[PDB]
RNA sequence: CAACACGGGGAAACUCACUAGUUUAAGACAUUGGAUGGUGAUGCAUGGCCGUUUUUAGUUCGUGAAUGAUUUGUCUGGUUAAUUCCGAUAACGAACGAGAUCUUAACCUGCUAAUUAGCGGCGAGUACACUGUACUUGCUGCUUCUUAGAGGAACAUUGUGUGUCUAACACAAGGAAGUUUAAGGCAACAACAGGUCUGUGAUGUCCUUAGAUGAACUAGGCUGCACGCGUGCUACACUGAUAUAUAUAACGAGUAAAAUAUGCUUGCAUACUUUUCCUCCGCCGAAAGGCGUAGGUAAUCUUUAUCAAUAUAUAUCGUGAUGGGGAUAGAUUAUUGCAAUUAUUAAUCUUGAACGAGGAAUGCCUAGUAAGCAUGAUUCAUCAGAUUGUGCUAACUACGUC
């Protein structure tokens, strides 16, 4: 190994662990195809 | 002593509560002082695929802060914040009045 | 243009019943006809912001600005540099990329801010932020706005 | 084309046509008559 | 310490964890309280962070796993939910179906709705993945309930 | 250069009986857990064994692996 | 003593301060001289012209503005303004005056007694305006 | 406009058994209507007040 | 079309699946058999989700009636966004959809409230002016404005026409508002062999599974370039460029590496302390940028009674590819990172292409819109010409028709 600690191998959805699509905004890590899912659970609701 | 929910009618709830509460022991209170409203926005793509029409939808998760402050020992407010708690509402403790 | 008839009643002692280019030049001139203020010698080569890139073609720029500072600081009173840099800003066209905003260059403004303080018309103090007025140079921007109002007056 | 030269109704665009000279030389003659826009009347 | 806004959502974050967690285990009823059998699940979440819909759902799941036919198991869960006091119910299942070509076939009876923040509020909803012997069938459930009435309701006395 | 470690595999056994529980998610790049400072990949690949002779029940949800011991790898493991 | 009213188009908002006075008009800091548009001077001067001097020569006003640029700021200072001269001949002198006052203020326009009625409409995916889409193609 | 079938056979139930409870003015029968019937919306009620008023 | 700034897919490495190769065990069970994994194959095996059908009024049931598929109900007619209502009628009565509901924005309660908002009350100064005004430090009953709760307000209200003079429509007045007030959200029936197995320990079957199509690591590649078509940006000047000045905005968003001290042989080990996301402020720097620090879990500090740019005001050109234009290139010092060398990004000076308002064609749009002008957020170690929001500057033209 030898490892690389910023970009884009640094993070993932904690999820599903794919690299693609994920909202860091207000440090959620979720790929917005996982959160869309559990956005309710979370506690988000949709009014606009 | 500070009141943040996302829940509305359990805020209120606590607002009706707290009032009583307060009269309980009869303690001169500041009235609840609501600030402003903070809401957690997501404009979210439909479609996990990126299919279609664009089609952006906006989630919004709003927390309520609230402040209710009283002129009274620091014995009294807690004891009175311990009898008043429910478990929903996050609770901070701010006074060290006398 | 110059002037023109009203009915209501103004303060007519401050920077805030004057004309502030008429005023700001005034100042300016007058600062020079002392000779506190200096430009000095590098600065006649500096450029003023590469939101510009070119620089004012008008050689009493300096005393202009140190001036035009002056008035800022009448209106705001605690500001400091980046608060200038900011205050200064323009639109930057980008070549072919669209335009993003652009500071003033900062050595001038800080320059300016030192000399007026050297000269005794601020004052730094260790509350609040910036630099803040003294007393004497507000004093005389009241004389010099009293001057101006005169002037149109009669 | 040939309105531009240094040697020979106020408003700056009827006296660049009248002696055939540019809108700075315009100006300068409304200058020394004196003796952005700007008001004429 | 974090914000408010981290906060939250670290809460709703791992509500939904617990949650899906739970819905792993799930058999005898859908929730038992949380605490600050069971004891060994206990245990294992204590460890690790130092009538209604799904279970009507889950039960038809079992039955489609059990090998009952599709269209007996979901005409008895239907039954079951309306004789339990429903005002309506819909419950679809997508998918192969006895056949290598897929269909999907809905069963709706009473008063379901779909319109509106009024079906948001009484419509209790659950989704379950049945891995078969030929592939896999997607069960979808409705059920709508009320807790007070539709506006629909006149109210004329 | 080193090879197989026999007493980490000691360590981690005394650590699953006296729990009788295991949460640990199932990355195995990262050494630290609360519990344990040995690497994961040697637990995990145990853990595995003993899920295999029966010995251990799995249920997992997305890298969440909650390992449980059973009656019989309790007194299989217990020495 | 005081009475208090407000003017709101857009974003702006001007509220305005008439006191027993003496004919000054300030904008917050500043004299209602500097608002320096040419066109947006006139704007101002407008309701000044409509009560004349020796209604306003008793009268102080101040104005406090937030929000908006200038053009919706000025339309709001001028809603104020009228409303404020209606609110202190309607505390302090008479009814019948300030009837008088608002079929004046109404005769030159109804823009300096009712506030604009158009606000924004949110942008929506598909394009830059609200409504305005981005090329379709073949 | 118009008014649904709801507001119309809410509106024809009253008279029938209220229109001895029943007024002239709109804001009255607002409150009467209210009154009567735990309609559960200000612009429901609104419209069945205007329709039994009409 | 509804593929084509679409795959939230703004690729230096990492990314990556490709290309050149280098490695590795991370082979459960009794190194041999054996299994276990796969951003491999299969969306015409499938689940889920999303798109279309389609932003429009259509769907269905109970019983009755009409060799049968089938039909009535679900309609001559009036009316409506409306299987909306009236009305009519082998049907009568329903249920779903739509409407109602829900989120904003719009206006009003000498009602509800005052903190991390204001106002006054009142001390202290510096200026100005008189039978008060302006400005800062210091202390401290009101709630109109800041915030955020509850509640009101349109029902076609009144009037006059039109309309079976029924459901209803039209105009004017009143009114903050008169189309369901304007804008959203939610989106049936029944489909499509639309897209997605490269989002998922959702997943069948198939390939492969240790000179591995796994994991991992080093380069190169994704931006290549005789060339063709989509979508966007910037221009073609004088109602403009250039330089000063004056004004101002809403939605926001913000907390395990490194450094230093000690012991040892520039290196290592141990100890110990900050930075970490936003940077006010103060020094230094043309500039980029640097250094020193302070407040920030946030109505408090960045910073928002002011954080933008077009506006607008005075100056300089003066119609000439012109000082328009900024393609293209050279020389710099910075910035992020191990790595910038396919100009990463940044500025400084110079360099000064096409283009003289766009042919055939064709897009979007009716009121704070359209257009122009900005800017926050998203990705982000590193980067907006993208997307998604938000504001300011505030048009034209019917106001309808098949």
């Amino acid at each position: 190994v030898h490892p690389k600690k910023y970009g884009q191998g640094s993070r993932q959805c904690r999820v599903c662990s794919n690299k693609h699509a994920i909202i860091r905004k207000y440090n959620i890590n979720i790929c917005r195809q996982c959160f869309r899912e559990r956005a309710d659970i979370i506690g988000f609701k949709k009014y606009r | 002593i500070a009141l943040t929910s996302k829940n509305l009618r359990a805020i209120e709830k606590v607002c009706s509560d707290i009032m009583k509460g307060a009269k309980e022991k009869n303690l001169n209170v500041s009235g609840p002082v609501r600030l402003p409203v903070k809401t957690l926005r997501i404009t979210t793509r439909k479609s996990p695929c990126g299919e279609g029409t664009n089609t952006w939808d906006r989630f919004e998760l709003r927390i309520y802060k609230r402040l209710i402050d009283l002129y009274s020992q620091c014995e009294v407010v807690t004891q009175m914040t311990s009898i008043n708690i429910d478990p929903v509402v996050e609770v901070e403790v701010i006074i060290t009045d006398s | 243009r110059l002037l023109e008839p009203v009915p209501f009643v103004k303060t007519n002692n401050c920077i805030k019943d004057v004309d502030a280019d008429l005023f700001i030049r005034s100042y300016a001139t007058h600062l020079k006809l002392h000779n506190k203020i200096t430009y000095p010698k590098w600065c006649t080569f500096v450029k003023t912001g590469k939101g510009r890139k070119l620089a004012p073609l008008n050689e009493d720029w300096y005393f202009i600005r140190a001036s035009s500072i002056l008035r800022r600081l009448y209106l705001h009173p605690d500001i400091g540099v980046g608060f200038l840099r900011r205050q200064f800003s323009s639109k930057q066209r980008r070549g072919v990329a669209p335009n993003h905003t652009s500071l003033a260059s900062g050595k001038i403004l800080r320059s300016i801010l030192q000399q007026l303080e050297n000269l005794g018309y601020v004052e730094q103090n260790p509350k609040k932020k910036g630099r803040r007025l003294t007393t004497k140079g507000e004093n005389a921007i009241n004389n010099f706005a009293r001057y101006i109002n005169k002037k149109v007056y009669n | 084309k040939l309105n531009h030269a240094v040697f020979i109704v106020i408003t700056p665009s009827a006296i660049a046509e009248k002696y055939k000279v540019n809108l700075s030389v315009a100006r300068a003659v409304i200058n020394h008559l004196a003796d952005s826009q700007k008001l004429y009347t | 310490p974090i914000s408010k806004k981290r906060k939250f959502i670290n809460d709703g974050v791992f509500q939904a964890e617990l949650n899906e967690f739970l819905a792993r285990i799930l058999a005898e009823d859908g929730y038992s309280g949380v605490e600050v059998r069971i004891r060994e699940l206990t245990s294992l979440v204590q460890k690790r962070f130092f009538l209604c819909a799904m279970a009507q759902a889950e039960s038809l799941r079992y039955k489609l796993l059990k090998g009952l036919a599709v269209r007996r198991a979901c005409y008895g869960v239907l039954r079951h939910i309306m004789e339990s006091g429903a005002k309506g119910c819909e419950v679809i299942v997508s998918g192969k179906l006895r056949a290598q070509r897929a269909k999907s076939m809905k069963f709706r009876d009473g008063y379901l709705i779909s319109t509106g923040e009024p079906s948001k509020r009484f419509v209790n909803t659950a989704t379950r993945s049945a891995q078969l012997k030929q592939g896999v069938l997607g069960i979808k459930v409705k059920i709508m309930l009320p807790t007070s009435i539709l506006p629909d309701n006149i109210s004329v006395l | 250069y080193s090879y197989i470690p026999k007493q980490n595999k000691k360590l981690i056994y005394e650590y699953l009986f006296k729990e009788g529980v295991i949460v640990v998610e199932k990355d195995a790049k990262i050494p630290r857990h609360p519990h344990l400072n040995v690497p994961n990949l040697h637990i995990m690949m145990t853990l595995k064994s003993l899920k295999s002779r029966n010995y251990v029940e799995e249920k997992y949800n997305w890298k969440h692996q909650y390992f449980i011991l059973n009656n019989e790898g309790i007194e299989y493991l217990r020495e | 003593k005081r009475v208090q009213t407000f003017g709101k188009k857009k974003t702006a908002v001007a509220v305005a301060t008439v006191t027993n006075g003496k004919g000054l008009i300030k904008l917050n800091g500043k004299n209602l001289d500097l608002v320096e548009p040419y066109i947006l001077k006139t704007k101002v001067y407008e309701p000044l012209w409509l009560i004349g001097s020796g209604k306003l020569k008793n009268l102080d006003i101040r104005i406090r503005v937030k929000g908006g640029g200038q053009t919706s700021q000025i339309y709001a200072i001028r809603q104020a303004i009228g409303k404020g001269i209606i609110s202190y001949y309607q505390k302090y002198v008479d009814e019948s005056t300030k009837k008088e006052l608002k079929d004046v203020l109404l005769r030159y326009d109804r823009s300096l007694l009712v506030g604009d009625t158009r606000r924004c409409e949110p942008k929506k995916f598909g394009g830059k305006g609200a409504r305005a889409r981005y090329q379709k193609s073949y | 406009r118009v008014r649904t079938k709801t507001i119309k056979r809410a509106a024809r139930q009253i008279v029938e058994k209220y229109y001895a409870k029943l007024t002239l003015d709109f804001q009255i029968n607002k409150k009467i209507t209210e009154e009567v019937a735990i309609i559960p919306s200000k612009r429901m009620k609104n419209k069945v007040a205007g329709f039994v008023t009409h």
